[PDB]
RNA sequence: GGAUAAGUGCUGAAAGCAUCUAAGCAUGAAGCCCCCCUCAAGAUGAGAUUUCCCAUUCCGCAAGGAAGUAAGAUCCCUGAA
RNA sequence: GCACCUCGAUGUCGGCUCAUCGCAUCCUGGGGCUGUAGUCGGUCCCAAGGGUUGGGCUGUUCGCCCAUUAAAGCGGUACGCGAGCUGGGUUCAGAACGUCGUGAGACAGUUCGGUCCCUAUCCGUCGCGGGCGCAGGAAAUUUGAGAGGAGCUGUCCUUAG
RNA sequence: CUCAACGAGAGACUCGGUGAAAUUAUAGUACCUGUGAAGAUGCAGGUUACCCGCGACAGGACGGAAAGACCCCGUGGAGC
RNA sequence: AAUGCCGGUAUGAGUAGCGAAAGAGGGGUGAGAAUCCCCUCCACCGAAUGCCUAAGGUUUCCUGAGGAAGGCUCGUCCGC
């Protein structure tokens, strides 16, 4: 009886700037955008969410002493395979997969989660190659 | 590297001597393909031994040719046949005295058979 | 850096300037023709392509014939890249020869090692052998797969398999003699691979 | 060395995917046919490029 | 005892 | 080589002094991340460069489906580095 | 200690083979305090990267001794590992010694001898193939997200007696 | 054995012919850390993983084979 | 739903095995031949793997046809 969209979803493109916000508070909003929680036509099994582009990923910041205390782990399937780096080294070299690990942590787990991860595009600032899609600038709610 | 053909080395030597002599009398035999490939080099080596015609080459060939009758009502041995007919037939030709022509697989064991002939 | 690639023939021994006897590996490695120059603005990195041992037109494809048309040369059997050479210093179609190496230099030798087939753990991994007597039924076997508690075998457990056919680099070999007339490099020591296989000789990482 | 569970029908059929055997290298015999497998003497006419050698 | 001597 | 641990510090106030620290700069280990070697785009995020082959026929009005083929590869055969 | 799991079976010691992990670090690396003149030391920090032995005795772990070494480190993984291996000891059926019991017999007291099955279905690991994908079909050359390997040290001469 | 390296034959490998057995709740049957009848392929959180085979190893499936032989109970039995 | 009884059919799986130790070639029969017949070499036993004669089996012995099932494959052959 209620509406449930399928193959009629219109997906927009959004640009999110990460110059002054946390890792962090923006990542939950980006995950909610990718899920489609901002649209009234949300249906939980058809991925009504839309594309988002994040620029200035190197300008991200995070409060406290997390630059030296937050540790990322990438354990292999080999014994003694625990490899670790700090948040400063992960931000300094390539913070793109920092942001994608944040979004992947806040996205749901499943086939739709891997599908909604594909709409995310994180780039080192401040230009993106998606000008042909004509993305609009999105301002964060807070 | 030579093949082992599933035999003991003494059995290998005996079977190769038997096949060499039987090819030398009957001039066309039908064996398996790998037996043909192992046999052809030995047969052309023995034909090369027959090319020389001297006593020492004949005594070398006598250690390999088995004592079976070659030509009936003539009392010709195979060792006489190498030095009378095959050597005079292949005097001009330099190697390649045998050819191998493959047949279909055998019924009882799926063995690929081959025709061996002196050419 | 500099380098050249070719075929090794076999090993011999050469005494030089004293009574001392040197094991020597002989490599045919000339001439090599520059086929393609990789640039950072187009390919993303700097490298050159070297072609060796040209062949008949029957064994070469039309893309292979068209790829070597720019260098003005016959199609070649072996193509490999060198990275990173001193850019540019070589133009497309210039012949690289054995005169670039003097007979006192230190070079890196790499190649595909000899194949051994599917071999047991004793030969493949150097594992020690079980007793042949005192009632023992154990020898030539890889060992216990590990503990009980993980309920699994850990990754990296050394087991029988195929040995050889992989790329092996031997570091810091010395050129004994260079032959510009017969296109030969004489290298001190042992070189991986079988006879008439492809051997790449590059300058060592100094120092 | 004892099977813990029985193999289902679908796993057995998936294992029997590669159990099939291929069509032999059979070609037209130039003498009579039909047909003749490659690099062997024809069983019908007994010829091979192109003499009747049996 | 727990002797593994099954026949 | 780079950031470092324990240590050694420089300039300095909270607390007019003093102070290795709360801001800012160093130095510092066979630990770490590279430089040494090897596998690596099924990295479904499937990347990149060079060079060939070309844009047929018949149905399906659209999507698409069959036959022959080019570049190229395979069946079959001689063998082993 | 308790008796929660297993008595329509969870094979138990010590060795062999293969290892992996944690430092409460044996050596090697960097330091502080020393009643550290120098060498050698003592104690306490940071550090698991690598390496941490050949025998005689005993089934032995342990332990003692011989000879080295830079050191011969502690533990966990069903006191790691018997569908990977041996049965010397425990731990069957025979027979003795000492002791107890009238006796049949008994002894974490001793000694001699004594059947260790399995053709791997699935997950795991080590290698090798066939498909399909990578928005045309191909032949080559490749960047590297990631992953694995390696990582140990002695002695001598100068500086300089 | 230090310390193992080759060679010969049979099996194992490939092909042709013939062709079982133990076992088996169904099964599209990853890993780590926990939880739980206190030791998880199936539970929770995370980390990985294209589909289907062939040759090997045996860590797990508290694997299979024998209603544990040890210990205890039965107002069971048998031998001395 | 009794480690129930009986019957049928799967899994393992086209997998293990096909049971000491010499065969090779040329002719013949036949729809079909590595396995049956003939010939020529080669090989094995030879205080036996030779000759016969008990116990035992009982027709298994010979000839002519046959090949369904039984020959751990085949079979034109056999102690069928």
């Amino acid at each position: 009886t209620p509406m449930a969209n399928a193959s009629t979803i219109e997906r927009k493109w959004l640009v999110v700037d990460a110059a002054g916000k946390t890792l962090g508070r923006l990542s939950s909003e980006v995950a909610a955008i990718l899920r489609g929680k901002h649209k009234p036509t949300y249906t939980p099994h058809v991925d009504t969410g839309d594309h988002v582009i994040i620029i200035n990923a190197e300008k991200i910041e995070l409060t406290g002493k997390k630059l030296t205390d937050k540790i990322y782990y990438r354990h292999t399937q080999h014994p003694g395979g625990l490899k670790s780096r700090t948040a400063l080294e992960m931000r300094t070299n390539y913070p793109e997969k920092m942001l994608e690990l944040a979004i992947k942590g806040m996205l749901p787990k499943g086939s739709l989660g891997r599908q909604m991860f594909k709409k995310l595009n994180v780039y080192r600032g401040s230009e993106h190659p998606h000008e042909a899609q004509k993305p609009e600038v999105y301002e964060l709610r807070g | 590297s030579y093949r082992k053909l599933g035999r003991t080395s003494a059995q290998r030597k005996a079977m190769l001597r038997d096949l060499t002599t039987d090819l030398i009398i009957n001039e066309r035999i039908e064996t398996t393909e790998t037996r043909a490939k192992e046999l052809r080099s030995v047969v052309e080596k023995m034909i090369t031994l027959g090319k020389r015609g001297d006593l020492h080459a004949r005594r070398q060939a006598a250690a390999y040719i088995r004592n079976e009758v070659a030509n009936e009502e003539n009392n010709q041995d195979a060792l006489q046949k190498l030095f009378s007919d095959i050597a005079t037939r292949y005097e001009e030709r330099q190697g390649g005295y045998t050819r191998i022509m493959k047949l279909g697989p055998r019924r009882g064991d799926g063995a690929p058979m081959a025709i061996i002939e002196l050419v | 850096t500099k380098g050249i690639l070719g075929r090794k023939i076999g090993m011999t021994q050469v005494f030089a300037e004293n009574g001392d006897l040197i094991p020597v590996t002989v490599i045919e490695a000339a001439p090599n023709v520059v086929l393609q120059k990789k640039t950072a603005e187009n390919d993303g990195y700097e490298a050159i392509q070297l072609g060796f041992d040209d062949k008949r037109e029957k064994l070469s494809n039309k893309p292979e014939k068209g790829h070597v048309a720019k260098a003005e040369t016959a199609p070649k059997r072996f193509v490999k890249e060198l990275r990173g050479v001193e850019m540019d210093a070589y133009e497309v179609g210039q012949e690289v020869k054995v005169e670039i190496f003097s007979a006192g230099e230190i070079v890196d030798v790499t190649g595909v090692s000899k194949g051994k087939g599917f071999q047991g753990a004793i030969k493949r991994h150097g594992q020690s052998r079980g007793p042949m007597s005192h009632g023992s039924r154990y020898h030539r076997r890889p060992g216990s797969m590990g503990p009980v508690d993980p309920n699994r075998v850990f990754k990296g457990k050394l087991l029988p398999g195929r040995m050889g056919g992989e790329q092996i680099t031997v570091q810091n070999l010395e050129i004994v003699k260079v032959d510009a007339e017969r296109n030969l490099l004489l290298i001190k020591g042992n070189v991986p691979g079988a006879k008439k296989s492809l051997i790449t000789v590059k300058s060592a990482v100094k120092s | 060395a004892v099977p813990f569970r029985r193999t289902s029908k679908m796993k057995k059929r998936l294992r029997r995917t590669h159990f099939k055997l291929n069509v032999p290298g059979m070609t037209e015999c130039p003498s009579c046919g039909e047909m003749k497998l490659s690099h062997r003497v024809c069983k019908a006419c007994g010829s091979y490029n192109g003499k009747d050698i049996n | 005892a727990a002797a593994a001597a099954a026949a």
